[PDB]
């Protein structure tokens, strides 16, 4: 979070980022898989600048034979090119609160999911980072519309 | 932009014309800079050289933070340094040359200079019309926002000591020479320190003095205005801040153990007024505390009370027609609704927290899809619901709020339509199982949409909220636009610009209605006075029952203009400022010849030259088919709609040339008879004329309570049955006029009717055209869509009369009076 | 004017007197018939009737040939009423693209019906000029308050249920007897109307 406005006894703050703990993408890391990863610089509505990393393993399926089940190293220009282009389009809609609304349920990873599959199918993806640098101004008037 | 040379000290705004133009360009000729150095050169041209000159006024400051130097006869020079007053300072003669400026007479010099600057780096739209082709000095109703008509009967010059508070001494006859010098800058300082910050500028205008007198006289003479004095009366003029206007609290100095000097000047110009309050954040300062009114700002309130305080008692200030604006606004039906502020959202904000009580329980209930996305998109979600959202007001048509539904991505969406749209039913029956299943207070229950016409599946889903809000769910999925652009594909001939037509409706519908409701949510923290602007204007509308063909976006849309183009006004900071810029454009625009392209962005994304010319040959591209406009009018494209025929199709020809001419009429009124009580009220007065036919309507219970428009609603009936005894049958009743007699009529009517309807809120009526097309005989058409009548075995012309029986027979009980051309 | 009995290509003049109104201080409604000529099934011994008027149903339909029956002594039964599109709500078939106006088709029961119905109206033809009061008023249905705000009352829930799982339960399994292969064959006859 990121304080902005102070008012005796209360202040109200703003969201700068999310990260995931050391323990949970270290629990993921599993031997005889591959790591696929990706990140994309993007403008939301309101002009906050944002680049979100990516996280993509590959999983086994079922009745699979051999232990490791791969990629083919150009699946996996495949497998980023998919994830690149549906990160542009969610973003750059109804400011980061929405978009914060979407991070939370993760409905961002199904979208992944469902699109990326048809080349490999996939296991955990989730979204690993969230930060801004390009914050444009002050702006109180935005800021008062989400308080009760 | 009015200004000359004219002494602006005597009450009037000028002090800056060709003579200090020449002077300063002159100058500017031979330096300028801060470090001497030229800043125009002889070399440049005229466009360069003037460009100079509103840039070096735009940028640099010459009256309370710098003044310039020059010599007669050496470069010129900026000094950093100001006199508080606009000072340009000649070496050679030791002349102050902007002795006749006042101070807010540079400020707003400044504020010109840099409104014309950013119209000369304007590198897309033109702007030589703005700058040059147009008289903003015509009307002070547009030119500024609010002017105060103030009276002071002050007499002689011995009456003087019991009209003005002030003194007007041995030391004021040496500095103010004349008494409208010190009475301009009296009521400039105290109306300086009374308003402040509230404002963005303001003048101080002597109505109605002279300068030319006759040979016979030794001055100028006159008796008008209850005194002898040159002028009538003291007109007050205004440019308003929207940020710092309607606040509750005019702050002052804080409080310590010892008084200061501020505060000793404040309790000594406010007084009663002036108190001591705690503030949040734990200081205690003296401020004075206000009450809004639905019917008028502060700042008459604040005006009134300094001049009725430090210039006269005798003062009489007045401004009715900014109190018959407010009163023309839709009195909410709610606690403390007379003390709400004109620019104050909180029933916006009570459907707001509805919403996000309703999103966290469907938005997380589990489904056989996980949910993409639930968008809202409705009306009150971008503030534009002509009633305020009223909790249980269900009478009026602005209640329920349009909501798409957007499931995720998946393959189970069929490729036929029926059975597309009643798999989206059936899902909603399901969210109907969980929400009846787990959340009691919640209501629902199931609607048509015939809005998309011959898409007879479209099933809203209406949730009635504790909150008193009604909202409807309709779910947009992936599988649309491939099986619609299919039918595009599959037409023939003969079909395809029907289907054009439900495909641009569709696309109008849920599609534009996302990022429509992003970009004027997004922008209206930007644009304040917005708002009540588009529902009055919307209400301007409905009394001249041209609400329902002209859609409402397309009036947002109409209506964004003067904040989104400011050139060459300001921004609006009235609704009666914006609202006539609107009316004004409208009398002033030519939809034939002239395109209405803008610029949905905040104030300093936007479009670059590429992108215009390329709406701009679609406009070439529209008009090389539709020359005259008959098939398409309005042309209103941005980069939203670069289209221009989204929000804007399938309007008939004397729905747009009686919008242009109802507003030709509006404006030449407010030129010709002024501005009053009763042009205003002509203003909202139907003239039901020029038609082949009205029909004068009223269903025998009224509604306007039910509306929640205040002249209580309560709970939802148990039976929801019971709903449509409160909904108004005559939209579907002009709705299905309008439906059988396309071809044949055009038919207008009061959609909303707790609004326009009377007292009780339950009068309406149609007023019906017959085209030119039907006026004469006509050869016999199996295809000929027109109730007629024989004149020989071949010919037929138009029956009004079976129409006439049609319409009072399908208005059985509610067409009470009928009248004919 | 009153003289004509007939079109040019044949439609059968028939008037109609209109009733009275409280905002409203004798006119005739004008509808026009004739045989219809198709080889369809569903549409034999029909009428081409142009210019029907307001919210005609089959109610008033058999109300008026009930009336020419009553009038010249004949047997006329009408059966149903087609393509009464008064509103432009049916003009349109989206359902096979996915994947005449003002005028309708009265259907009677056989062809002594039509027949003798039809030289009814050639001698109803002739009232607008031998006797105009003797012409038959056409009484309209009047929509009430509660007519009008039947298109804001809610939906019966448990039959569209029934609609859904009626309508998909047949049309899925046809669909699922038709296969596969087919549906191959037919989308990329739309390929070959893709390319070509």
């Amino acid at each position: 979070l990121r304080v902005d406005e102070v008012q005796g006894k209360n202040l109200l703050t703003n969201f700068h980022g999310m990260d995931f703990t050391t323990d949970k993408l270290r629990s993921m890391v599993r031997k005889w898989q591959t790591l696929i990863e990706a990140n994309v610089t993007v403008k939301t509505s309101d002009d906050y600048v944002l680049r979100i990393f990516a996280i993509a393993f590959t999983r086994k399926q079922a009745n699979q034979v051999k232990r490791h089940s791969y990629a083919q190293s150009s699946h996996i220009r495949a497998i980023r090119k998919v994830i690149s282009e549906i990160l542009t389009k969610e973003v750059q809609g109804s400011t980061l609160a929405q978009l914060t609304s979407k991070l939370i349920p993760e409905v961002i990873n199904k979208e992944i999911e469902n699109a990326t599959k048809d080349i490999f199918p996939l296991q955990n993806i989730h979204v690993r980072k969230v930060k801004l640098l390009k914050q444009p101004k002050f702006d109180v008037g935005a800021l008062m519309a989400l308080h009760g | 932009r009015g200004f000359s040379s004219n002494m602006s000290h005597s009450g009037s705004l000028g002090g800056f014309g060709t003579f200090e133009f020449t002077i300063l360009m002159a100058a500017l000729l031979n330096g300028g800079g801060i470090n001497s150095n030229k800043i125009l050169l002889h070399g440049f041209s005229s466009y360069q050289l003037f460009k100079g000159v509103i840039k070096y006024l735009a940028t640099m400051d010459l009256c309370h933070d710098g003044h310039l130097q020059f010599h007669s006869n050496p470069a010129s020079k900026y000094i950093d340094e100001g006199f508080q007053t606009p000072t340009l300072f000649d070496k050679s003669t030791k002349v102050n040359i902007l002795t006749k400026m006042t101070v807010s007479s540079y400020q707003i010099l400044k504020e010109y200079a840099g409104e014309t600057l950013r119209m000369l780096n304007n590198v897309v739209q033109d702007q030589f019309s703005n700058i040059f082709l147009t008289n903003i000095s015509r009307f002070d109703n547009l030119k500024y926002d609010l002017c105060y008509d103030v009276q002071l009967p002050l007499g002689k010059y011995n009456n003087l000591e019991t009209s003005l508070a002030a003194t007007f001494g041995s030391m004021e006859r040496v500095k103010f020479i004349t008494l409208e010098n010190f009475l301009a800058h009296k009521i400039t300082n105290v109306a300086r320190y009374a308003l402040g910050d509230r404002i963005k500028y303001i003048q101080i205008e002597m109505v109605g003095q002279k300068s030319d007198f006759p040979i016979t006289k030794r001055k100028v003479y006159s008796n008008t205005g209850g005194n002898h004095f040159n002028f009538d009366f003291v007109r007050v003029k205004l440019i308003v801040n929207p940020s710092e206007c309607d606040k509750l609290v005019t702050k002052g100095p804080a409080h310590s153990e010892t008084m200061s000097t501020e505060a000793a000047v404040f309790k000594n110009f406010w007084g009663i007024k002036s108190s001591l309050r705690r503030f949040k954040d734990g200081s205690i300062t003296h401020c004075c505390v206000w009450s809004t009114s639905s019917s008028e700002p502060i700042i008459s309130s604040i005006v009134n009370f300094a001049l009725q305080k430090h210039v006269s008692k005798k003062a009489q200030i007045s401004n009715e027609t900014i109190k018959k604006f407010h009163n023309f606004l839709p009195l909410p039906n709610l606690p403390s609704s007379a003390k709400t502020s004109v620019l104050n959202l909180s029933s916006f904000f009570n459907l707001k927290k509805s919403f996000d009580d309703l999103y966290k329980i469907i938005f997380q209930m589990k489904l056989p899809l996980s949910v993409k996305s639930i968008l809202p998109v409705g009306s009150a979600f971008r503030y534009t619901s002509l009633c305020q959202p009223v909790p249980f007001a269900y009478s009026d048509p602005d209640f329920f709020q349009d909501v798409i539904l957007e499931f995720e991505t998946s393959p189970k969406w069929p490729d036929e339509i029926t059975s597309l749209e009643k798999a989206k039913t059936a899902f909603l029956l399901k969210i109907q199982e969980e929400l009846s299943a787990n959340s009691s207070t919640y209501r629902s229950f199931f609607s048509r949409d015939e809005s998309i016409p011959y898409n007879l599946e479209i099933v809203t889903l209406n949730i009635l909220t504790p909150e008193g809000y009604g909202f409807k769910f309709r779910v947009l999925t992936e599988r649309d636009e491939i099986l619609y652009l299919r039918a595009i594909a599959n037409a023939r001939n003969e079909l395809k610009p029907e289907l054009e037509a439900t495909f641009l409706k569709f696309t109008a519908k849920y599609l534009a209605s996302v990022r429509h409701t992003r970009t004027l949510e997004n922008i209206s923290h930007s644009y304040q006075f917005y708002s009540p602007v588009v529902r009055l204007f919307k209400r301007w509308l409905d009394t001249h029952l041209l609400l329902g063909h002209i859609t409402d976006e397309l009036a947002e849309l109409i209506a964004i203009k003067p904040f989104v183009d400011p050139a060459p006004y300001f921004i609006p900071g009235s609704l009666e400022n914006g609202f006539l810029k609107v009316l004004k454009f409208i009398s002033q625009w030519n939809w034939k010849d002239d395109p209405l392209i803008l610029d949905l962005v905040k104030p300093e994304e936007r479009l670059t030259l590429a992108q215009y010319k390329g709406i701009q040959m679609n406009f070439t591209n529209l008009r090389n088919s539709d020359p005259n406009g008959t098939h398409l009018q309005f042309f209103v494209a941005s980069k939203n709609d670069p289209s221009g025929i989204l929000y804007s199709s399938g309007i008939p020809l004397p729905i747009a040339t009686r919008l242009t001419a109802l507003a030709k009429v509006a404006v030449n009124l407010l030129q010709t008879h002024g501005l009053n009580q009763q042009t205003i009220n002509l203003l909202f007065t139907p003239g039901l004329k020029d038609y082949d036919f009205v029909v004068d309507l009223r269903t025998p219970i009224g509604l306007k309570s039910s509306c929640g428009i205040l002249s209580a609603p309560s709970n939802f009936p148990e039976n929801l049955n019971d709903l449509s005894e409160k909904m108004d049958p005559t939209y579907q009743l002009v709705k299905y006029l309008n439906l059988k007699y396309k071809n044949s009529l055009i038919l207008s009517s009061r959609k909303y009717i707790g609004v326009n309807g009377g007292e009780k809120g339950d009068k309406n009526v149609i007023t019906g055209l017959i085209k030119p097309l039907f006026k004469g005989a006509h050869k016999f058409r199996v295809n000929l869509d027109c109730n007629v009548k024989p004149v020989d075995d071949e010919n037929v012309i138009l029956n009004k009369e079976a129409i006439f029986h049609e319409i009072a027979a399908f208005g059985n009980d509610m067409v009470i009076n009928f009248e004919t051309d | 004017i009153e003289d004509i009995s007939a079109m040019k290509n044949g439609f059968i003049v028939v008037p109609f007197k209109l009733p009275d109104h409280k905002a409203l201080p004798a006119s005739l409604h004008f509808m026009f018939a004739k045989r219809h000529q198709s080889s369809n099934s569903n549409e034999s011994d029909c009428l081409f009737l142009v210019n029907l008027p307001l919210l005609s149903n089959i109610e008033h339909m058999k109300k008026f040939v009930g009336q020419l029956c009553g009038k010249y002594d004949t047997v006329s039964h009408v059966e149903e009423l087609l393509y009464n599109d008064e509103f432009g709500l049916h003009e349109v078939d989206l359902s096979a693209l996915t994947s005449p106006r003002n005028t309708a088709l009265l259907k009677f029961v056989d062809a002594a019906s039509i027949n003798n119905c039809w030289n009814a109206l050639k001698k109803y033809s002739n009232l607008h000029a031998k006797h105009p009061n003797e012409l038959f008023e056409w009484t309209y249905t009047t929509p009430s308050f509660t007519t009008f705000v039947n298109f804001y009352k809610p939906l019966d829930i448990d039959y569209l249920k029934e609609d859904i799982h009626t309508h998909m339960a047949i049309f899925e399994q046809r669909e699922a007897q038709a296969q596969e292969d087919v549906q191959s064959s037919i989308v990329d006859e739309d390929g070959f109307t893709l390319v070509v």
